[PDB]
């Protein structure tokens, strides 16, 4: 598959992002239990709530689809869908929103997951959801100073950067230790305080940022100068219009 | 020459506007704010007094953790506070929607057949003035015939009133002054003889009901109670007997025949009678809008004047209340109609065809649509990217999405001095920033824009139409923030460039040309600013009728 | 015919049925199995008896939490419902032996009631049905008890509730699939105002009968609104036949590829590969690193693509058992193809434009609700013509238990009632038979 | 003793009531009126204010030629013109459609449910007692989860807060008592009892938007706005992400699954959406009035106090102003709340019924309906004939009919306990009277009654329908004057005489028992005169927003 | 010719199409009857009447077995002389939402 046009960095980025084959960068190690305390659906030990029974104990219809489509671990278990939530800056975060939408559904199964300006989420089975926050907190689709876990109070995505180059957050959810370098998770996604801060390790640096973007803007590579991308944009419209007359 | 935007963020933010840091978190919360704390202190005091908790700021988040910024309301000097802006709290905005909802207009000309023909009378201008003065006394709630009614108090229904108008100037100067909306002196020359043409000989009445009932009742209640007091008004004055079959031509004309509602009835879903904003087109409210007979030789002020109308109306009083309700969509609209960016973008975009193929003189096809609205988007979203203080300004995408495009489709109908393809750069510009900035505006923004490519041009049945004749009951339109007014800006562009005196309706136009409406149509934006400052007086109020 | 396309047809596991029949033996202008399915839901109603005795014996008629004290009725309806169905069923038909049908369920507790055709044929729309089934049941249970003229209208409260104060028979104990003409968003929408968690109940949860119901409503929708006719008539037909109909396997075969391991990109890569290898696209440019697609004809390209959207609501929908995020694939599904080549996605664009409001009005607090709640008539799904409530429908069918407003919470009484009717249980089944049966008169 | 109505004929003329000759044409039109002279003054004033002939006592005929007669209003000792009473030029009546247009009922049934079984969460008395203070910041518009948001003014949506009620006295007692209707204090014990079983374990809000709100928008924005707002209360108080899948579940059930409206939306012809006068059923309004958990030892009271509220909504209001307008149909309705004239007749049927059957044990059948409507009717129809004064003051041939039926109606119905059997009474007492006077009511007064008695006892798709379910828009009721208010009565009068807490549903009835409202349910006549003095204070003004 | 669509006094100026559709009704008519039949032996019905200024249309009964109620008829008509038209005329994507207008009005705003 080719996922996307153009010849600029912020295009290559979002090919890889959408490329199943493309090994994501790890940047960091999160426990496993800090995970489920960054999500905050759950205690750590606590059994995974559950909405309907085992399938296996549902004996359901005879269906070829069902019989042809394996469900996932979570929906074997009757597991509740729970949710992860990021808002990316327009500084230069590594991920933006449907970079973000577009990567998934190439990436996960069982997914539903929504684009917003300033969010974007996925709902999934949870025990499913939990080994996917992993890899969402762990690789470069994260930067903790550029990128933010928020499942409410989202503001931020537009907003100009603190002194230390964090985004702002109206919940403080992730502290920059000004005398350590590295940022700190203090509360879960909702807002509420977690017992032990979770490291998530160094902000990435501007350099850095800059080549692994993918939002074009002025300042780092423009939309206008990535010409074939936007002549597939203009296409996409002239015949959507066309086909909508005749 | 700095950007129109400029002074704007110097007054709401201490850094300079290109800086791309600040500091957050140490002003103080709610308290940075004079607004916020009147709140505070009157929830204090509504819940004392009814025995109920109420307004709390300890409740939910902590509003003022980054600057509450103050906003210029567009081509003024004036700044506030965003709840000032809030319709509840801003009644100029009110008063707005009353004018327009207890608005009917209604025809003269079947009424004077049945005298003539059905019951052998002759009309004159004698015979009018006559009858305009009784109906300007039965109008507001009083009595012609029967004996020991009981009538309304004339100072709680001094809004209300009916005048005429008609392209034939010889009449026009028989009837009473008082009673006439001049044509001739309200209108520009060149205006004025092609919407004299379009009136013909026809002779025209605008109603005006009392606020205070619009407000107590629905907008359906309009055409109905202008048709009982057209009805008694005519007995009187023709000399009918006060109730024969006849007197039921007149109820047909003046409730069916010849009515021009101001919005048309909806469907079950979201029913509603007619006058509501749901049923109002965008040509209508553009001609609604009387930035057209001042500022003709401005077509961008006369289109986001329009833009500023419309997102008032249907994004804050319709879909923000009507159709949702609670804190609402305040800053949806605000965005459209705020420290000058709107206009930035779209004085841009006007230079850029005046400059390239002069006003109305592109080719009307695809070619241009690619050209204007794709150098138009582009110029905007740039803007945001050189100004962090503009993107903090404008935080919310859809808000971003709709001033963008705006003045993308705008731009684009000035080129081709048709609304079609502005519709058509309105829905280029969009697909181009949601590839940009890879978002675009919130969950369920770009519905109708992703429908809207194949849709500008459809011929099917609920899928083809005129933009002029679209509204928001137009099925792809009928949900969503952050269009509907800006759609009835880009109806506006095209006939601002050819300098037409209407967009969709003639008689619409005039019957807002009327120095005795409460809210000034001429000076929209204005007029958002001096209800903003408490200044605005409406009409409705139970002052006289209540205690001291 | 009007159309040279020939489609092969399958049936629910996989299995060839009939080769290369004319693309119109699927018309539901030709079709005499469409016509049978949508007459049959003109036609039926579903009666609750158990119900309407209940509200008797409480007075609790016209309404949510309504009750009229003093007004009580102790009336043993259930206990003589073979006698009530027979004197009703006399009242409906119009003459021995016509195709009028009362049969009794749950041991008197419901009854499936099918108004004779006759009726319908000097009619000029639908509620026919449940108005003469109404009066019907309300005069023949009268009848059984002797019921007083001072009595017999908490009957009828009881039947058709707060009708005609309510435009609707609010506090009705009867059911129908289409609801009442008022409600249409637009003329010709009434075959769209039918909730998918019908659709589903009636299916009883098959994947594919579900899908090809739903589609076979939408579809013919289409053709009473006027967009399915001259220049549009193929691109309908097309959609129906792909999308609908499993038409060449190709639902089922990109299900199959894809069901083990794959996402809706996955889908996305088998649909192109095929389309390109079927000769419906062509490579017709070069950028760098990327080819644009082109097609000679858009109508075959939308019913592939819309055949991947089906596949890949089964698949992603299928693997989380979990219905709700079927707004999620209808709006990438879309976005990613069009990316991926060049060329427009279903319904050139409106497929994720639907899908975009249906995400909004799914995930929020403004309205709408769960997926099984929407319907071609509601104002947030209706945009796209015919092509993204199949999906809705098919992604139901596979929902384990995580919705709240489920085809048992509001359909129950379908479930039981419509459920037993075997064109509206198995469409697939009777539309291919009987376009086999008309190949060579097209 | 007297009849009830002596003395308000005394005050009225000089002239014994007996006396069958007066004087005319002498008082000097107008001039004998305080009010009108307050009207003519205010005309000029208004007319030299705008430019504009309005207010003109010499248009048309002379009013006054005859007594322009005050008015006793019903149950009290005060006296005013009948302008007074007029809804326009009356606050009280204002305010009391406002009340209702703004309540809608919600349930928290299914959302709870969602919160324990798909977000996995408990429910207890102390989440709930969070909610609603939560829902009681947020629902007059404050935000509790956005930044930057901008808000209404506290003072201006002070008339807006949530209650709950529940049958559980348990659950009841540890919720927070001020966001509680307490069952137990509101209603007397026999009446509480019985309320308390039909709500049982269910908890249900009352809901009351603002004033200001309605009176700019319409009734069908009331659930809405509801929702809007009990939606972000949900999100803040039980950590939800703001905005998932199932955020969707509560708004489905606060907008659909569990909401009361106060009334139906209606067809085209006269199109209006949910909460509007027409879709309120008459046993609904009959529980929305509040006399019979004060007033239950006297069901006439009751049973009056609900045409009172009837007769003014719909007709002054609904059919007097959202259907037709202008001056109106005030004394159309004041005839069944005025001079204690409608009272003198239904205490004489009371009686009638008490001494020959005592209440509710006539049988249900034709016989009765033949005896009491008969006995009642010639009662009514003599008094007039007995008393030129009072034919005088009811002049009009439709306010005549509508106070003699009711009696009829309303004393059948204590007698036989069945609203059926007193509906037909009502027409039987229109047939005897239009017989015995030679005249009924208006032109077209008597469609639905001549279409009545078929139709009372009729099972047909559009004609049979318990009298309890019928409103404004049964067919045959749909357009005139002098019933629908009085239909209201009727309805009400078997459940007063049965002592029954509620007329057709339990959680109308609890959610108006609420001593935060503006206007007073228990006491409806007595707000009228009120409002008639000028007395009453309604909410939704914009003061605080404009100049002084 | 007018640019009168949309309803009583509404006007487009600058949409102004002057098509000589009464001179050429026979070719339309014939046009839209190949659009609104089912088969070539149905009972569609298509007569023009005054001279071409109007056309009896009636729409074949097989579109009704399948149709609920009866707005099939409208609505299929409309949309076959809509096209009819364009395509006589080579009515362009940019001009032809006129001639929609033109044929039914307001809808689907009203
Ligand atoms: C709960 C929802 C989901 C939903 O159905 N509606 C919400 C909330 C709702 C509430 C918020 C009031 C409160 O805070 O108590 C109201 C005011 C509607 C109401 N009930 O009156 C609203 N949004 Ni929302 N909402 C808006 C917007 C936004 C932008 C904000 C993003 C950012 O970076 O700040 C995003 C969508 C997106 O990312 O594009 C957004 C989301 C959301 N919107 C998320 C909550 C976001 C969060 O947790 O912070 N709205 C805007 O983009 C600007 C206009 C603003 C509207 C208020 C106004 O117009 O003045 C407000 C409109
Ligand atoms: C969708 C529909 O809601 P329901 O699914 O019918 O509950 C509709 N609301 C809306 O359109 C909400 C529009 C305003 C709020 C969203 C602005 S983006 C309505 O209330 O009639
Ligand atoms: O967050 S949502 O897009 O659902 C609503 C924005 S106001
Ligand atoms: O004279 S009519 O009966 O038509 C009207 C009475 S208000
Ligand atoms: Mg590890
Ligand atoms: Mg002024
Ligand atoms: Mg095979
Ligand atoms: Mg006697
Ligand atoms: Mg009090």
């Amino acid at each position: 598959a080719q996922y996307y046009p153009g010849t600029t960095k912020v295009a290559q980025n979002r090919r890889n992002f959408c490329n199943p084959e493309y090994e994501l960068e790890k940047l960091r190690e999160i426990s496993d239990e800090d995970v489920v305390k960054i999500l905050g659906h759950r205690a750590p030990g606590e059994e995974y709530p559950s909405v309907h029974p085992p399938l296996e104990e549902m004996d359901e219809p005879e269906d070829a689809i069902r019989e042809m489509v394996e469900p996932i671990d979570g929906a074997k278990a009757g597991d509740r869908v729970r949710y992860i939530q990021f808002t990316d800056s327009m500084y230069f975060a590594p991920a933006q929103p449907y970079v973000r939408s577009r990567a998934y559904l190439c990436r996960y199964r069982g997914a539903d997951a929504g684009t917003l300006s300033g969010r974007q989420i996925i709902e999934t089975r949870e025990r499913d959801l939990e080994k996917i926050s992993k890899e969402l907190l762990e690789t470069e689709f994260f930067d903790p100073a550029r990128s933010g876990v928020r499942g409410k109070s989202v503001h931020g995505h537009s907003l100009r950067l603190d002194e230390d180059g964090m985004m702002f957050d109206m919940l403080r959810r992730q502290i920059y230790n000004k005398d350590t370098g590295r940022v700190e998770m203090v509360k879960n996604q909702i807002g509420d305080e977690l017992d032990e801060p979770v490291d998530l390790g160094e902000p990435l640096d501007e350099e850095t940022l800059m080549e692994k973007t993918t939002i074009y803007r002025v300042d780092g590579e423009a939309y206008r100068d990535d010409v074939e991308a936007v002549e597939i944009m203009q296409r996409i419209h002239v015949l959507r219009s066309q086909g909508g007359f005749n | 020459a700095d950007k129109l935007f400029i002074n704007a963020l110097k007054k709401k933010f201490e850094e300079s506007p290109e800086e791309k840091k600040t500091t957050f978190y140490t002003l103080g919360g709610w308290k940075q704010s004079e607004r916020k704390t009147e709140f505070v202190n009157a929830g204090k005091e509504v819940a004392a007094k009814r025995g109920i908790p109420q307004y709390n700021p300890d409740i939910g988040t902590p509003l003022g953790q980054r600057v509450l910024m103050p906003y210029q309301v567009s081509t003024t000097d004036t700044y506030v506070e965003g709840d000032d802006l809030h319709f509840v709290n801003n009644a100029a905005m009110q008063q707005m929607w009353d004018d327009i909802r207890r608005t009917v207009i209604v025809g003269l000309n079947h009424a004077h057949a049945v005298i003539e023909k059905r019951l052998g009378k002759e009309v004159t201008p004698e015979t009018i003035t006559h009858y305009l003065e009784t109906v300007n006394h039965a109008m507001p709630g009083a009595a012609v015939v029967q004996e020991h009614m009981v009538e309304t108090h004339p100072a709680l229904v001094a809004d209300s009133y009916v005048k005429v108008f008609t392209g034939n100037d010889e009449i026009a100067d028989e009837i009473d002054p008082a009673f006439v909306i001049d044509i001739n002196k309200q209108f520009p020359e060149d205006q004025a003889e092609t919407l004299k043409a379009e009136v013909g000989d026809g002779i025209w009445q605008v109603v005006r009901i009392p606020t205070i009932v619009s407000r107590t009742c629905d907008g359906a209640t309009t055409s109905r109670w202008s048709a009982m007091q057209i009805g008694m008004s005519m007995i009187s004055a023709y000399k009918q007997a006060a109730g024969e079959a006849a007197t039921g031509d007149f109820a047909y004309a003046a409730k069916h025949a010849e009515v021009i509602h101001m919005g048309t009835y909806l469907p079950v879903r979201r029913a509603r009678g007619e006058n509501e904003p749901g049923g109002v087109p965008f040509g209508y409210l553009a001609d609604i809008c009387q930035s057209s007979r001042v500022n003709y030789e401005d077509p961008v002020r006369v289109s986001l004047d329009v833009v500023a109308t419309g997102a008032m109306l249907y994004d804050q009083i319709w879909l923000g209340s009507y159709m949702s309700g609670g804190v609402g969509f305040t800053q949806y609209a605000t965005a459209a109609y705020t420290d000058n960016i709107l206009d930035d973008f779209t004085y841009f975009g006007k230079e850029y065809v005046e400059d390239k193929y002069g006003l109305c003189e592109a080719p009307n096809n695809m070619d241009t649509v690619l050209d204007v609205a794709t150098e138009v988007t582009f110029y905007g979203l740039e803007q945001y990217e050189e100004y962090p203080a503009l993107l903090e300004d404008q935080f919310g995408g859809s808000q971003r999405a709709a001033v963008v495009a705006a003045a993308a489709g705008c731009s684009t109908a000035f080129a081709t001095g048709n609304a079609q393809t502005g519709l058509s750069g309105w829905y280029l510009s969009m697909y181009l920033h949601k590839e940009q900035h890879s978002r675009l505006g919130f969950y369920g923004y770009d519905l109708q824009d992703q429908c809207g490519a194949s849709n500008v041009f459809s011929i099917r049945g609920d899928e083809g139409l005129p933009l002029e004749l679209r509204g928001p009951n137009y099925p792809n339109y009928a949900m969503n923030v952050g269009h509907q007014g800006e759609y009835a800006g880009i109806s506006q562009a095209p006939h601002a460039a050819r300098g037409d005196a209407f967009v969709f309706n003639p008689l619409v136009k005039i019957a807002f040309a009327d120095d005795n409406l409460v809210f000034d149509f001429t000076n929209v934006r204005g007029e958002f600013a001096k209800g903003a400052l408490r200044e605005f007086e409406p009409a409705g109020e139970r002052a006289l009728i209540t205690p001291a | 015919a009007k159309f040279e396309d020939k489609v092969d047809l399958y049936d629910d596991r996989g299995n060839l049925v009939e080769e290369q029949v004319p693309l119109e033996a699927l018309s539901p202008l030709r079709n005499p199995a469409i016509k049978s399915i949508v007459q049959g839901i003109k036609r039926t109603v579903a009666v609750n008896l158990e119900g309407i005795e209940n509200a008797l014996k409480t007075a609790k008629v016209g309404g949510p939490a309504c009750k009229i004290m003093g007004r009580e009725l102790d009336l043993d309806i259930v206990g003589n419902a073979e006698s009530i169905a027979a004197a009703a069923k006399e009242m409906i038909q119009v003459t021995e032996d016509d195709d009028t049908n009362v049969e009794l369920l749950g041991g008197g507790k419901r009854a499936l009631v099918q108004v004779p055709s006759a009726r319908f044929d000097v009619a000029a729309e639908y509620s026919a049905a449940p108005l003469v089934t109404a009066t019907a049941f309300v005069q023949a249970i009268i009848n059984e008890f002797d019921v007083s003229m001072y009595d017999a209208n908490m009957v009828k409260a009881a039947v058709l509730g707060r009708y005609p104060q309510s435009v609707e028979y609010m506090g009705a104990n009867i059911a129908t699939m289409l609801d009442i003409p008022q409600k249409l968003e637009g003329p010709g929408y009434a075959l769209r105002n039918i909730m998918v968690n019908h659709v589903v109940a009636a299916t009883l949860k098959n994947t594919l009968q579900a899908a090809a119901l739903s589609t076979i409503l939408e579809q013919t929708a289409m053709f009473e609104m006027g967009d399915a006719v001259g220049a549009f008539e193929r691109m309908h037909l097309l959609g129906l036949a792909y999308q609908g109909m499993n038409a060449d396997n190709l639902v089922f075969d990109l299900v199959k590829a894809n069901g083990k391991e794959g996402t809706v990109g996955s889908v996305i890569a088998d649909l192109v590969e095929r389309a390109l290898e079927d000769g419906v696209i062509k490579v017709e440019k070069e950028l760098t690193d990327y080819k644009v697609y082109g097609t000679d004809d858009l109508a075959m390209w939308n019913a592939y693509a819309a055949a991947g959207l089906m596949a890949a609501t089964m698949v992603n929908q299928g693997a989380a058992r979990a219905a709700q995020g079927v707004s999620s694939t209808l709006l990438y599904y879309n976005d990613l193809i069009e990316f991926e080549t060049g060329l427009p996605s279903v319904d050139f664009g409106k497929v994720e434009g639907t899908a975009v409001g249906f995400s909004f009005f799914s995930h929020s607090i403004y309205g709408g609700g769960g997926p099984g709640i929407f319907n071609g008539n509601h104002i947030v799904t209706r945009h796209s013509k015919g092509f993204a409530i199949p999906c809705v429908a098919a992604a139901m069918a596979l929902d384990a238990g995580t919705q709240m407003f489920s085809p048992e919470a509001t359909s129950g009484l379908i479930k039981e009632v419509f459920s037993q009717v075997d064109e509206f249980r198995e469409p697939l089944k009777y539309v291919v038979e009987a376009a086999a049966e008309i190949k060579n008169e097209i």
